[PDB]
């Protein structure tokens, strides 16, 4: 029984991992005998904040990222007498 | 009147011509039975997806 | 190799198949008439009164195709929008270098290159990013003979006896002089001075 | 409907419009989390800050989240939410991310944005205390660096002054948050209006599906229930329009913020 309902088939567990099946309500599961848990934001670090420190990059790299725009679709005209 | 549901005791008073209450959209919510003469309140059957 | 990664084109291309063909389909549908073909409720029935069937078919054809165009509509609103952002990309980020964070790229922007694609466009974005962190200690500012100097461009830092300046994206370290400092007033108010040459 | 037999059978044959409002609803449904996940879900990771707080003089517990509540939500957070204020078939599903994540994500946003800076928008996070990111930032609009570190303590006094009177001007001020209001109440009464809506006659003897089929026959009845079926498809209908307009609506709101919070929040604009 969760929040949002109540799920038949799946088996809760107390760890906390970045899910791929979001259920609801925080809750979402995974197969690894389907489980189902609490998900993970993401792997918590502290900055080793002073006011006397800081961290300058030594070296770099370059990545080519890509991305996907639709621009346009294609061009759909309809008669009536001949449809209706 | 015909309806489904799950009957239960209303704590509510009618006066004495009242007959039945409803809120919004006609749903009659408590009825006064007419053989005993006492109001209990009417709630939909559980559902979900 | 990867599919599956230009989920959004398949989308659209789906979205209209899937509209046209239900559009399609509809046309078998009865909506309440005897029947979903004209000839035969025509054949079957005499004048006045096929009318109110053939009437019925005529109506819910006519809803079925109005919500048809206004769906259409709403999604050339979105593609327009779309567009308009694809249009802005192509503008200042292909034909110049943008400053906006995170606008082309994650990371620090260098350029972008078009491509087509059946129904859009395709932007390989080359960035830039760091790696390869250290520590040193930092203070804000470095007085020497009583009076401050400020860095011109760039940041101090130090490794424990010497003290340099260097900018900010690359380790590099560079002596100081006055050739990249310059005064102001006397180190007494600012909160991190230290005694340097 | 409404649990009906002969209902249903008339319905079957009215083509496939339930499917396709089902679809826009969850298309429409799944739109917010997307919103949601776009504008927030900016960083791999989750920082926090460490417990000594000296910040160069500057103070930030009114905003930094407190570890006595429960929720962990700052103080300007819960008196944001004190500030701002029926089963027929329809229902109301909850968002994936509860509020103790988004608290949670605010939290790092505003802990990374602290000691780290701007750095970690791109790369990793690095560490500068931040009275140098103020030099940073000085040296940014066109005012020389040399401004800020003569200026520290008059800066400090007045940024917690101006912080301080935003507290008391939300805390006393009411309707400061109209627009977030009006959305709210837009929804509340259009759902309202079309719950109404199910009282009309359309042209039919009644608007109850039961009374009228207990009273007929299953010959004459058919013209009502057709009346009823329709005009309810209608209502309906223009409900599920208005919503995908106001949908659209709301995305373009969000795209606009998701804009604002990487430009502003991550750098200077
Ligand atoms: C910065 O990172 C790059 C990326 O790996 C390093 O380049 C590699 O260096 C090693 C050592 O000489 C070579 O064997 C590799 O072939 C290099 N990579 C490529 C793609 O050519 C580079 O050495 C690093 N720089 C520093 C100063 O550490
Ligand atoms: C700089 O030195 C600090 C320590 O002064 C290093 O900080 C580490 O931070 C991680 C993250 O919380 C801790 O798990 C380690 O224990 C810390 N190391 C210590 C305390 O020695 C840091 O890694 C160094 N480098 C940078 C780039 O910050
Ligand atoms: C900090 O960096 C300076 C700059 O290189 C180092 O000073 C040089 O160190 C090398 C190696 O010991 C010597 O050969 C040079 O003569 C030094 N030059 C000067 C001007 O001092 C210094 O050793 C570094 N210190 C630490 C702790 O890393
Ligand atoms: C950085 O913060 C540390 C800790 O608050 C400061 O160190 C303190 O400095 C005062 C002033 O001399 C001393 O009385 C304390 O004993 C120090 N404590 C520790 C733990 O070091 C330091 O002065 C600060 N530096 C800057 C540049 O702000
Ligand atoms: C930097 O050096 C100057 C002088 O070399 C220091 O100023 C004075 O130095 C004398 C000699 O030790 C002390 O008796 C005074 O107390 C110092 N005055 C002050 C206001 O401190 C100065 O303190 C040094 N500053 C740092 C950060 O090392
Ligand atoms: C930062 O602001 C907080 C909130 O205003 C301060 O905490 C209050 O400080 C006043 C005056 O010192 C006290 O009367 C209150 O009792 C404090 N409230 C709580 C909940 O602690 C805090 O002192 C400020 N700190 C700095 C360094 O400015
Ligand atoms: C772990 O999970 C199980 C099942 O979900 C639950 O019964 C138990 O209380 C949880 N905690 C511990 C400490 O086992
Ligand atoms: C109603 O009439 C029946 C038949 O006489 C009787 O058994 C019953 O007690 C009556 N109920 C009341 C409330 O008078």
């Amino acid at each position: 029984q969760t929040r949002a309902g109540c799920l038949i088939g799946a088996e809760h567990v107390n760890n906390s991992y970045e899910c791929d099946i979001p259920i609801g309500a925080g809750i979402c599961a995974s197969y690894q005998s389907i489980i189902a848990y609490t998900m993970s934001l993401g792997v918590e670090n502290s900055v080793a904040y002073s006011n006397n420190s800081i961290a300058i990059p030594t070296n770099f790299t370059i990545s080519v990222t890509t991305e996907i725009l639709p621009v346009s679709m294609t061009k759909t005209s309809v008669d009536c007498t001949m449809y209706i | 009147l015909t309806g489904t549901g799950v009957l239960t005791e209303s704590n509510k008073k009618f006066l004495p011509f009242q007959q039945f209450g409803r809120d919004i959209a006609d749903t009659t919510d408590a009825v006064r039975d007419p053989q005993t003469l006492e109001i209990l309140d009417i709630t939909p059957c559980s559902f979900g997806g | 190799s990867t599919a599956s990664a230009l989920g959004k084109l398949q989308d659209v291309v789906n979205q209209n198949a899937q509209a046209l063909n239900t559009l399609v389909k509809q046309l078998s549908s009865n909506f309440g008439a005897i029947s979903s073909v004209l000839n035969d409720i025509l054949s079957r029935l005499d004048k006045v009164e096929a009318e109110v069937q053939i009437d019925r078919l005529i109506t819910g054809r006519l809803q079925s195709l109005q919500t048809y165009v206004t769906q259409q509509l709403i999604r050339a609103a979105e593609i327009r929008a779309s567009a308009n952002l694809a249009a802005t990309k192509m503008s200042e980020c292909v034909l110049g270098q943008s400053k906006r964070v995170d606008f082309c790229g994650k990371g620090y922007h260098l350029m972008s290159f078009p491509q087509s694609a059946p129904h859009g466009v395709v932007f390989l974005h080359v960035t830039y990013v760091p790696a390869q962190e250290k520590n040193f200690t930092t203070a804000p500012a470095i007085c020497h003979d009583g009076k401050a100097h400020f860095p011109r461009e760039g940041v101090f830092v130090s490794n424990g006896t010497h003290w340099f300046v260097t900018q900010r994206n690359f380790y590099e370290p560079q002596i100081i002089t006055t050739d990249n400092t310059f005064v102001s007033g006397n180190c007494d108010v600012v909160i991190g001075i230290v005694n340097n040459t | 409907c409404g649990d009906s037999t002969e209902c249903s059978n008339l319905l079957l044959q009215y083509g496939s419009f339930c499917t396709q409002l089902n679809r826009a609803l969850t298309g429409i449904a799944v739109e917010q989390d997307k919103n949601t996940q776009e504008v927030f879900a900016q960083v791999k990771q989750i920082y926090k800050t460490p417990p000594i707080k000296d910040f160069g003089g500057f103070n930030f517990s009114q905003i930094l989240p407190d570890p006595s509540k429960p929720s962990k939500r700052s103080f300007i957070e819960d008196l944001l939410f004190n500030k701002v204020t029926k089963f027929n078939g329809l229902t109301v599903l909850p968002p994936l991310l509860t509020d103790e994540m988004i608290a949670q994500y605010t939290s790092a946003l505003l802990a990374g944005t602290i000691t780290s800076g701007w750095t970690f928008g791109a790369g990793a996070a690095l560490q500068i205390p931040f009275a140098m990111q103020m030099a940073y930032r000085f040296n940014g609009i066109g005012v020389t660096q040399n401004v800020l570190y003569e200026n520290q303590k008059l800066i400090a006094n007045q940024f917690n002054s101006a912080i301080g009177k935003i507290q008391d001007s939300l805390s006393s001020t009411a309707s400061a948050l109209g627009k977030l209001q009006d959305v709210v109440n837009q929804n509340a009464q259009a759902l309202n209006t079309l719950v109404k809506q199910l009282s009309s006659n359309f042209g039919a003897i009644s608007s109850v599906l039961n009374d009228i089929l207990s009273r007929l026959d299953k010959v004459e009845a058919e013209v009502q229930i057709d009346r009823l079926i329709t005009g309810r498809l209608q209502s309906l209908q223009t409900y599920v329009t208005q919503q995908l307009i106001r949908a659209a609506e709301i995305r373009a709101s969000a795209n606009l913020a998701a804009t604002k919070m990487s430009e502003c929040v991550l750098g200077q604009s």
